């Protein structure tokens, strides 16, 4: 809510090892979780998430006008996943796993 | 090409 508009800090990564996220996503069997991280430049972001145990991230693009997460443009980084949070991202993912299998039952 | 995917709601 308050913490998310423009400035954000809780799911996006931009300091710790980005590749280390894959080793942390494989330790969670049965569904993984949805996260994000920075790339090798301030002109492109990515989403690190996974299910089962086949870790896979994503690459969101951005232009000088609006951003393009995929089939929708949403210059807002939080609004981009805000509407897609309830809708389906890839052919099945849905950012519905904001935590690792441990106490979400 | 692994460790990356496109957020598209459909098989295409």
């Amino acid at each position: 809510g308050s913490p998310g508009i423009h400035e954000s800090k809780e799911w996006y990564h931009a300091s710790l090892t980005r590749a280390q996220a894959e080793h942390m996503l494989m330790r969670v069997p049965r569904d993984g979780a949805f996260l994000v991280r920075k790339r090798n430049e301030p002109n492109s972001y990515a989403i690190s998430f996974r299910a089962e145990g086949k870790i896979k991230h994503c690459r969101v693009q951005q232009e000088g006008q609006t951003v393009m997460l995929g089939n929708s443009e949403f210059d807002s980084l939080v609004d981009l996943i805000s509407y897609y949070e309830k809708h389906p991202l890839y052919r099945k993912m849905k950012l519905r796993y904001p935590i690792n299998e441990e106490n979400s039952s | 090409d692994n460790d990356y995917i496109i957020p598209l709601p459909d098989p295409k």
